[PDB]
């Protein structure tokens, strides 16, 4: 049968894999302590896709947990759900990180990349057969990225033959906390665009706005963003993982969401999101629930594409609905706004309709689309490596790490690359 | 005063359960509802009635003092409330004018509200380490017991 | 795991740490005893409690401290006060005669027969210790006693084990206040000995300290127990991260990370915004967009640099409390709006943010208040070369005059460092004018 | 199915949309929360011309309210029925107006215009398909007049084909309290009447004299004016949605109302007034009703008739009535006075006849006609334009803002258009 392999990376990740985990427990249901209440015969019989059996009605998470201050590992332990994974699952070095992605990527490394790909290999040769891995980091995350190059890298000459999901954060337009974001930046994508299939943007400011516009809570948490996040994955997820007559495989997605080598990268987006009375003042209907999902405030990835144009959009629906509302919304916004898409590819969206809603509600949705709007964002993180570059601020620390300018020289031409492609394909 | 409300939709619960103020004036009878205000509470608080008299029944008649009390429900322009409990002076002024208290009530809390923050409960519990203080003290110190088997 | 060892060095500095201490016993719940109360935690040393005090099987946190002087007067006093069980015996480390201010007495004739004894205490220490993430060293430029012996312990130190960090908080000179005028002297020779071995130096000035103490203090009688409790408040703050739990940490990595751009220029700024009374904090209000404005008035630094005199590199904030980060970034975003405020090109972000859920404290008999938000800063800036400058046009009348070299030469030495030392600072000031131009 | 779309702005406007929502609910048979009480079969068949349905029984209502003052929608909200409209529906800036003209055109309204759009657009998606919209407001109030012009002048393009009711007050011949209130009148009348097809005309000294001849009652409250008001709308708004031999739209009624397209000006017309003797001491007869219909102190919207000529007039009968009794009544009429018509167009008189009694009294009507009769209204108002910009007091604040004396010039230049236009067509 075909499974995935979990793989949580850098401080970012230590708190999403948790609220992740915790929401999927919470679907099929699993008690924190692990023994399986019968509810519903088919969150019991399609499991296997993620949990593997212990003994006693207990199951163990397919994940893998990395970072190198156990006190992360302590928290997350201490966490409502520490307890149903695994000591053997979690791995970490003596040393602090303190995000030199060139003291994590020659030297930090180099001691724990040996065991990680003993756990990493042991799982997947208990298991029998994968689609493939999905790794959660941040693409400024220091440790994160760091960690994740490599282990890309390896995993991709020792199995080229799978999945490559890559769930990844984005830095603050307005404020980026670490100075050295922007080298984080280029000397994660320079090698991350060359080993991933699918990479994910999302960004923290645009949860901001979310909170703004549809929580009205005034104070929120980023465990609560990280609630939002979690219900993302676990959508895209759920097609695999339920009857209902609709295509669900990841590789049924990439070839139709992936034209080019270069294009790899995706805008996630979540359905109906209840404001503070909205719950039995609103009517779900699959029209609204469109014209919701096909919104600029629901959206949260990067920035609005209403500068750019839209290539190719797949949609999952989930609840008992019928073909034809979604059959008929897709035409009627081809028509309408028959000019935001790029004439190259007709009718771009991509439909998938999965019969099981989540615990609670009746019908719902998830988006992804493919279309120009990461530009003004790596446009951005060019000014500033250019205004970085410029003059060799806190590159000292790289070149005693052991690290030579050509290096940066070529990452640049590699992102100036995709800037160009980018732009050129649609203008 | 507090008043109960179901939920369609959302992901979390059955019902929410509401808290409120009631002020009766003494000037034209006029009574208003607020709302305290909680953070995070997402819902619009503030002020719910403003100043006006109220209807009791039909006819036009007028909700008058006389006919109050603890532990009274009633419904007003459609949602209905119930009195849990009140303050110095009101329940001193009634007594003065007599009117028989009824025995008091708890004033529930809402789970959603306590769900948002956490348990409030107890912690601390690590492994068992008091060796020195049983070696210093008793050093030395033994027992001597006569026992027989058979 | 994550604990650091604490080097209190010269008779100046030596009250402070004592302060500090005491202000550590509180919050831990450390009796003047040594041991808990009855709930017990004790075990494999594995709690809070560890990243400070090394308490062995003992039920007695001792301190990863030493304590080293060449006067017995304050250290007798202090072994003959309550925390004296608290303290280890040798690690109060004694001599008999002083460096009478002269950095080259305390540098030469006395450093050879101590270095020894403290290198075996450090080494007995580091042993048993595992983290060993750096080194707080408590000293002072103008030290009677600790300048120069600190600058040949650290020199020794940074040529011995060189790969970890190594963190330096001093008493600046006061710019237009004298207490010896050994002062330009002993500061001049301990800052061109050390800028090739310090890490990080972060700076602070009584003359401030009194200020803000009769300006929100509003106490005109104040007392070095009051400058000793705020500066203790200081690091506290600063090492709460790896103290306790919190939502995101950071670590003195980053911060030598982050902080300093360069090599050499590595001279930031501290200031603490809600500075303030029992009372006021009582009947008034607390939040994140009044204590972010605080953080940039020009009036609670403390060090004498005007603001629009110089220009900004690097800033952390340390937020320590109740916070949420929505309004913390969005007011930090309105100080990057606000126009008066003059970044360098060099740094569009500079924001270092470190959020720690857990409130601050307060100290019985004590003067400060109930805080529930606290913010730290730690700013890099251009405008602290005003007291280089300051510095030197004195430097070069009393060597010009010639005063009191016969006293160094005397004690034995000569005047090739002193020439040498005015150009190393002459470079330094080159170089931050050479930074500051865009 | 054919819905309306309502608007609610300016802080008189802001009474009326919640007394005439109020009234129409309580036709209707609805609580205060929205649950149904099952009386009418024929009302619950027809509900959908106003109310959504949002599930569990709640009937949000299709409006939506717009002013700038935070308390004034407190209050409205705070209100008995306040709790009917949407928490999503409340758009509103954070700042007073001043009761400014040039201020909520261009200073506020930019700003703000843009919210209302997205959501007038979301809902207009909703439903399905419109005869056209209807605005309360103020032509005198300051927010309300400044929102409205720019509004109307928005829809106008994108909806050129539906139906733009405007419902306004005019401040009283003897006293207008604002002093800037002609200049704020004759800056609106002029974008009005360039984008209008049907006005209500209306003044509350008329009202007031009313409830000095009819109610009796010396003090009345501005809320039993807006209960008037409320009333004389729900006329038009019978039609659809009961049964019945007549025309409903609001097209059939305005091509025959408008006999050219620089006619929009329209006089309400109620029916029989209660005094505390009369509810036993009337006499319902059609003959007295229409007697009242065309009685000179029936009328109420600004003043005497009598000095003018009719030129188009209509009345809609509420009632299980007849129509020939009606129709001899209309003959009779004419044979007494057929003086103060015109040649232009004989018969000037349509019925129509809706069929369910109101929510009182049997039978009743509804009166709407057009004469020559706004000549000395506009004509008042314009020597106090001309007294006032005699020598521009006041006008520094306007410049201030931005403005200039010409487009008082040209505004004027319409507003003499139309005395002379109207003065011909009667002579
Ligand atoms: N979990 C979590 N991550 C956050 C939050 N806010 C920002 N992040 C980002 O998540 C990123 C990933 O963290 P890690 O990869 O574990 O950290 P790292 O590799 O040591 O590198 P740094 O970015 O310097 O922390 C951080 O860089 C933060 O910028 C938050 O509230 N929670
Ligand atoms: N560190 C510290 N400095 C103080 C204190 N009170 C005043 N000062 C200032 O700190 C300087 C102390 O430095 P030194 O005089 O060299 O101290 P020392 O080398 O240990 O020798 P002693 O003066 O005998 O303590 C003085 O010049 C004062 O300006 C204090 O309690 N602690
Ligand atoms: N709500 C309310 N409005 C009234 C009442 N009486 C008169 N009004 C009218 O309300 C008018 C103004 O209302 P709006 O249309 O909201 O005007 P605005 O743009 O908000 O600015 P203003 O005209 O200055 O109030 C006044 O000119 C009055 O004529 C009343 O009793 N209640």
């Amino acid at each position: 049968m075909r499974e995935i392999v979990h793989l949580q990376a850098g401080q970012c990740g230590n708190q999403i894999g948790a609220k992740f985990w915790e929401v999927i427990s919470d679907e099929h249901g699993i008690d924190p302590t692990g023994t399986y209440h019968g509810d519903s015969d088919l969150q019991l019989e399609r499991i296997n896709v993620y949990y593997n059996e212990a003994t006693g009605g207990k199951y163990v998470p397919r994940a893998v947990l990395v970072d190198l201050e156990p006190g992360t590992m302590d928290s997350v332990r201490s966490g409502p759900f520490g307890q149903i994974f695994r000591p053997d699952n979690f791995v970490f070095g003596q040393s602090g990180a303190g995000n030199n992605w060139a003291k994590g990527h020659y030297t930090e490394g180099a001691e724990l990349v040996d065991s990680v790909l003993d756990v990493v290999r042991k799982e997947a040769e208990s298991c029998d057969c994968l689609q493939g891995f999905q790794l959660t980091h941040s693409l400024g995350g220091g440790t994160g990225s760091g960690m994740g190059t490599l282990l890309i890298s390896k995993i991709r000459e020792e199995y080229p033959d799978r999945i490559m999901n890559t769930f990844s954060v984005v830095p603050s337009p307005k404020v980026s906390d670490t100075v050295v974001e922007p080298y984080n930046a280029t000397l994660s994508v320079h090698q991350l665009v060359e080993n991933t299939d699918e990479t994910y943007c999302i960004d923290n400011e645009a949860l901001y706005d979310i909170c703004f516009r549809t929580l009205k809570l005034t104070t929120p948490t980023y465990g609560d963003l990280n609630h939002l996040v979690s219900a993302t994955m676990s959508g895209v997820t759920t097609c695999l993982r339920f009857p209902g007559q609709l295509n669900a495989d990841l590789r049924k997605l990439a070839v139709n969401m992936v034209p080019f080598p270069r294009l790899h990268f995706f805008m996630p987006g979540f359905a109906p999101l209840t404001s503070r009375g909205s719950q039995q003042y609103r009517a779900l209907t699959v029209p609204e629930l469109t014209q919701q999902m096909f919104d600029a405030k629901n959206m949260m990835a990067a920035c609005d594409p209403r500068h750019g144009r839209y290539l190719t959009v797949a949609a999952v629906f989930r609840g008992r609905m019928s073909m034809k509302e979604v059959d008929e919304q897709m035409l009627n916004v081809q028509n309408k706004n028959s000019s935001y898409f790029v004439e190259w590819i007709p009718n771009n969206v991509k439909t998938a309709v999965c019969d099981i809603p989540p615990r609670g509600l009746k019908m719902s949705a998830t988006f992804i689309g493919n279309s120009t709007a990461i530009q003004e964002l790596f446009k951005r993180i060019s000014e500033q490596f250019t205004a970085m570059f410029r003059r060799k601020a806190f590159l000292h620390w790289y070149t005693g790490e052991g690290m030579d300018e050509m290096e940066f020289t070529e990452a640049e031409s590699n992102m100036n690359d995709l800037v160009s492609e980018y732009q050129q394909y649609q203008d | 005063a507090y008043f109960q409300e179901d939920v369609p939709i959302s992901m979390e619960e059955h019902y929410r359960i509401r808290h409120v103020n009631i002020y009766y004036y003494l000037e034209d009878d006029s009574m208003s509802v607020i709302e305290p205000v909680v953070e995070n509470s997402g819902i619009p608080q503030g002020k719910l009635i403003k100043r006006q008299r109220f209807t009791k029944n039909d006819m036009g008649d007028h909700y008058h003092w006389k006919d109050l009390n603890r532990g009274i429900n009633l419904t007003v322009y459609g949602k209905t409330f119930r009195i849990v409990d009140c303050d110095r002076f009101t329940q001193d002024f009634l007594e003065s004018q007599g009117i028989e208290l009824n025995p008091s009530e708890k004033i529930p809390l809402d789970p959603y509200t306590q769900l948002r923050k956490e348990p409030v409960r107890k912690y601390v519990t690590p492994s068992d380490f008091d060796q020195l203080k049983q070696f210093l003290t008793f050093d030395k110190q033994v027992l001597r017991f006569y026992a027989i088997w058979d | 795991m994550r604990e650091c060892i604490s080097i209190h060095v010269g008779q100046a500095g030596v009250q402070i740490g004592n302060a500090c201490w005491e202000l550590y016993c509180l919050e831990h719940g450390i009796q003047p005893d040594g041991q808990m109360p009855s709930d017990k935690t004790i075990g494999g040393g594995d709690d809070s409690f560890n990243t400070f005090f090394s308490e062995t099987g003992a039920g007695k946190h001792v301190p990863r401290a030493v304590f080293v002087d060449l006067e017995p007067t304050v250290v007798d006093e202090v072994r003959t006060g309550t925390y004296r069980q608290l303290f280890h015996p040798e690690q109060l480390i004694t001599g008999k005669e002083d460096a009478a201010n002269n950095y080259a007495r305390g540098h030469y004739t006395i450093g050879k027969e101590i270095v020894d004894l403290v290198l075996d205490r450090i080494r007995k220490l580091a042993d048993l210790c595992t983290g060993l993430q750096g080194f707080l060293i408590f000293h002072s430029f103008g030290g009677g006693t600790g300048s120069g012996f600190a600058s040949l312990l650290m020199e020794r130190l940074s040529v011995d084990y060189g790969k970890k960090s190594k963190l330096e908080f001093a008493i600046y000179p006061a710019p237009q206040v004298s207490t010896a005028v050994v002062e330009p002297y002993n500061s001049i020779l301990t800052t061109h000995t050390t800028l090739e071995h310090s890490d990080c130096a972060f700076m602070v000035d009584n003359e401030a300290i009194y200020d803000i103490c009769r300006r929100n203090l509003d106490i005109e009688r104040p007392t070095y127990t009051n400058l000793n409790r705020l500066i203790g408040q200081i690091v506290s703050s600063i090492t709460a991260s790896l103290r306790f739990d919190g939502a995101l940490n950071v670590d003195l990595t980053e911060f030598q990370t982050n902080l300093v751009p360069y090599p050499r220029i590595h001279f930031p700024l501290a200031t603490y915004a809600p500075v303030i009374s029992a009372e006021k904090a009582y009947h008034e209000q607390l939040s994140v967009a009044e204590i972010t404005n605080a953080c940039f008035e020009p009036a609670n630094q403390m060090v004498k640099c005007d603001p629009r005199h110089g220009k900004y590199m690097a800033c952390c904030m340390l937020y320590r409390g109740d916070v949420v980060p929505k309004d913390v970034n969005a007011a930090i975003a309105t100080i990057k709006t606000k126009r008066t405020i003059q970044f360098v090109d060099w740094c569009p972000t500079g924001f270092k943010v470190g959020i720690n859920y857990q409130p601050p404290t307060v100290v019985p008999g004590g003067d400060l208040a109930k805080v529930q938000r606290a913010v730290c800063m730690l700013s890099n800036t251009t405008a602290i070369a005003e007291a280089w400058a300051r510095l030197d046009h004195k430097f070069d009348l009393m060597y010009a005059k010639r005063a009191f070299v016969h006293w160094y030469v005397g004690e034995g030495m000569e005047e090739g460092e002193f020439s040498e030392a005015r150009e190393d600072l002459a470079a330094l000031e080159k170089d931050y004018e050479e930074v500051g131009v865009d």
